[PDB]
RNA sequence: CGCGGGGUGGAGCAGCCUGGUAGCUCGUCGGGCUCAUAACCCGAAGGUCGUCGGUUCAAAUCCGGCCCCCGCAACCA
RNA sequence: AAAUGUAACA
RNA sequence: CGCCUCCUAAAAGGUAACGGAGGCGCCCAAAGGUCCCCUCAGGCGGGACGGAAAUCCGCCGGAGAGCGCAAGGGUAGAAGG
């Protein structure tokens, strides 16, 4: 039963070569050997510090494959030289070697999820109905169960935030927090807005019909907006008022003007008499704006999103449920399972595992 | 205190409670020490007046149950952290009159 | 930082700072430390500063021990109100410091480094102070 | 800073003053009607009463302190 | 006295 | 804003400030008079419903309970039941 282990360990192994390209990167490897070879080459430091780090970062990949071919052919090789003598310790002494190389090819697979600053966040999903509507709204329905037999059938916990139920039948959208570990690697590679076409059961005559909803997948942050107003960079004038009050305002210096150096936001207070009454208020005045713009900062960069973020609509999508000859397609790597009703139950690890690439 | 804390090869410091001990003796038979073997403690063990070893003609003058050696965990930067943000509830007042 | 957790009154009268310690004035607990030359209302600011300039120089390990805690309210009026219109708001606390007293004191460390460590805590300090070692004077209180 | 009014299920409000008993409407959940949805009909679930402390035998309720909310006032130079 | 049913009819 | 209690008040009394804290504008026909009798809180163990705490049993106990309501003083050799 232990060489149907080793048929597995060259399987992942392989299209692991692919992504990687050993081919590409063999080639790149040898003229930074030649490089950094010649004398000359810490001249500017910079330029070697770069290549000297590449070059492990190339022979991670480069001869940590050369120890998989090597490696698992001395493994076969010891578990035949155990079967034909009798030798059981041969055989566990050729299994402590098929533990050690099981992680040095796991650990040459986070080159597909050790790539994408925080993927380990506990990300939250954003699915959304979109065009056809009914028909749509219950394919969005059905796309939340999917994920959520999917999350559950990984160890993640399901946890659901926000619903919005269609009115016809279905559901309009919903936002799931996937709390999980490594949860953002996986459904990143599932953003996307998923076509169903399918056979559709809300229009009469039973027509074929075409339907799309999507799937938006994000991490999690440290969602606090409360910078610290430190006096390093606050510039306050006093000087007098501009109206009533007497011998007063002219005679006294009541009114304040904060301004925050790098952000060149200026504040005054005159409302009331005490320059500190006014210096309060001014500082009130100065954290809100700069609680305004951080705000501005923030959804900025959403705007930037959304408008970064699909249609949910014709001609923008990555998936086909045609059931009417039972076929899922992610055309984007792209595979085929046949098996339709068992991906709606969460065989996605499928398309996953192989759109990680 | 003889012997080296195996709480102190974790970090710990042996925090000697007693350096001395009260003790009823002949003034023709007063030690010069009492020897305490605190090699065993760690963070965070100790001992009492009634682990002492007695020599002879000296008797003990407090209760046993008093502890004279302790070993405690280190004082330790990476805590400070967590005392500098841990926020402190403000103080209760006690209650007087109607109010108990 | 130090302060007491519940009291039976809220507000407390100034007194006054006449004289040496009325205890607390040998080494009790630690190696060495650091004893009070002049009186005054230590914060629980100054203290905690001191408390941290000791661990962060000892990193790793030694143990501290802080004899003194402020129990003692600090009241201020609000700014540029005037005279009257009753007692202030309580916004800090203070220990009642007078001469003589041991505020600080170290164990589990070699000699340089509670001379050290005490040093840069006085510094923190608003009176002047003293850097003391058990003796079998404080042995015999 | 002042005066006085509030905080009670998912939402909006009632309950306090003369303490023991938390209610109404919408919603939510299960069932029905319909080919289906809404509407309607039947049944159900749902509240640390902002916190700390405590008046009393007993606190959503009464009395202090803090914390957010709302209104008013902040004048004569 | 009582609302509505999109989007791919050979 | 008058009255009561405590502190500030510097060991007689008294003593101010828009000083620090709380209460009073009632109540009881017994919660009053006098005789007689009784002793608390709490802790530990035991014990059907039965709990931290109902009542019961035992042991430990000078008063830390109670004395209608604030506080103080007083108080079981009673002012308490
Ligand atoms: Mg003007
Ligand atoms: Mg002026
Ligand atoms: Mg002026
Ligand atoms: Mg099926
Ligand atoms: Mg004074
Ligand atoms: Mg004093
Ligand atoms: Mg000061
Ligand atoms: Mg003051
Ligand atoms: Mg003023
Ligand atoms: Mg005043
Ligand atoms: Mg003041
Ligand atoms: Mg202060
Ligand atoms: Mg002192
Ligand atoms: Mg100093
Ligand atoms: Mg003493
Ligand atoms: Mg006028
Ligand atoms: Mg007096
Ligand atoms: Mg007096
Ligand atoms: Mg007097
Ligand atoms: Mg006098
Ligand atoms: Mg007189
Ligand atoms: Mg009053
Ligand atoms: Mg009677
Ligand atoms: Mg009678
Ligand atoms: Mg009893
Ligand atoms: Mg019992
Ligand atoms: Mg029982
Ligand atoms: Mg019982
Ligand atoms: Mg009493
Ligand atoms: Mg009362």
């Amino acid at each position: 039963p232990v060489n149907n282990r080793i048929q597995d360990l060259t399987e992942r192994s392989d299209v692991l070569r692919g992504y990687l390209d050993y081919d590409a990167k063999k080639e790149r490897l040898e003229e930074v050997n030649a490089e950094l070879e010649q004398p000359d080459v810490w001249n500017e430091p910079e330029r070697a510090q770069a290549l000297g780090k590449e070059r492990s970062s190339l022979e991670a990949v480069v001869d940590t494959l050369d120890q998989m071919k090597q490696g698992l052919e001395d493994v076969s090789g010891l578990l035949e030289l155990a079967v034909e003598a009798d030798d059981e310790e041969t055989f566990n002494e050729a299994v402590a070697e098929l533990d050690a190389l099981e992680e040095k090819l796991a650990q040459l697979e986070f080159r597909r999820m050790f790539s994408g600053e925080y993927d380990s966040a506990d990300c939250y999903l954003d699915i959304q109905a979109g065009s056809g509507g009914t028909e749509a709204q219950d394919w969005a329905s059905m796309l939340e169960r999917m994920y959520l037999r999917w999350a559950e059938s990984r160890g993640f916990k399901t946890e659901i935030i926000e619903e919005s139920e269609g009115e016809v039948a279905g559901i309009k959208s919903v936002t799931i927090k996937i709390s999980g570990d490594y949860a953002y690697g996986w459904l990143r590679t599932e953003t996307g807005v998923h076509r169903l076409v399918r056979k559709s059961p809300f229009d009469s005559g039973g027509r074929r019909h075409t339907s799309f909803s999507s799937a938006f997948v994000y991490p999690e942050v440290d969602d606090d907006i409360d910078i610290e107003i430190n006096p390093a960079d606050l510039r306050i004038d006093v000087y007098r008022t501009s109206g009533a009050g007497g011998q007063h305002v002219n005679r006294t210096e009541s009114a304040v003007r904060i301004t925050h150096i790098p952000t060149g936001i200026v504040t005054q207070c005159q409302n009331d008499r005490s320059q500190h009454k006014n210096k309060d208020q001014a500082m009130k005045q100065m954290k809100a704006k700069l609680y305004e713009l951080e705000m501005q900062k923030k959804n900025a960069e959403k705007q930037a999103m959304e408008d970064n973020k699909s249609d949910i609509g014709w001609g923008s999508q990555i998936r086909s449920y045609v059931l009417d000859d039972s076929r899922i397609k992610d055309l984007r790597t792209g595979v085929e399972t046949r098996n339709t009703q068992a991906v709606l139950d969460g065989s996605l690890d499928q398309f996953i595992e192989a759109s990680l690439k | 205190f003889v012997g080296t804390p195996a709480g102190v090869r974790a970090g710990g410091v042996l925090q000697e409670i007693h350096r001395d001990i009260l003790v009823k003796v002949s003034p023709r038979n007063i030690p010069e020490f009492i020897e305490v073997d605190v090699s065993g403690l760690e963070i965070g063990d100790s001992l009492h007046a009634s682990d002492l070893k007695l020599p002879p003609g000296v008797e003990l003058a407090v209760s046993p149950e008093e502890t004279i050696a302790a070993v405690v965990p280190p004082e330790d930067v990476e805590k400070l952290a967590e005392e500098a943000a841990a926020e402190v509830a403000e103080p209760e007042v006690i209650k007087k009159g109607k109010e108990e | 930082m130090l302060m007491p957790r519940r009291m039976k009154y809220r507000k407390q009268q100034r007194g006054r700072l006449k004289g040496a310690t009325k205890g607390g004035d040998y080494v009790a607990f630690g190696d060495y430390g650091l004893v009070a030359l002049e009186p005054a209302w230590i914060t629980a600011q100054q203290i905690e500063a001191a408390r941290v300039a000791m661990v962060r120089h000892f990193r790793r390990g030694g143990k501290i021990f802080i004899r003194i805690f402020p129990d003692k309210p600090y009241t201020k009026k609000p700014l540029e109100v005037r005279m009257g219109k009753g007692k202030g708001n309580v916004e800090g606390y203070v220990a009642v410091v007078k001469p003589g007293r041991v505020m600080f004191e170290v164990a589990g460390v070699t000699e340089e480094q509670a001379m050290e460590a005490l040093r840069i805590a006085g510094h923190k300090l608003p009176i002047k102070t003293k850097i003391v070692r058990r003796d079998a004077y404080d042995e015999a209180q």
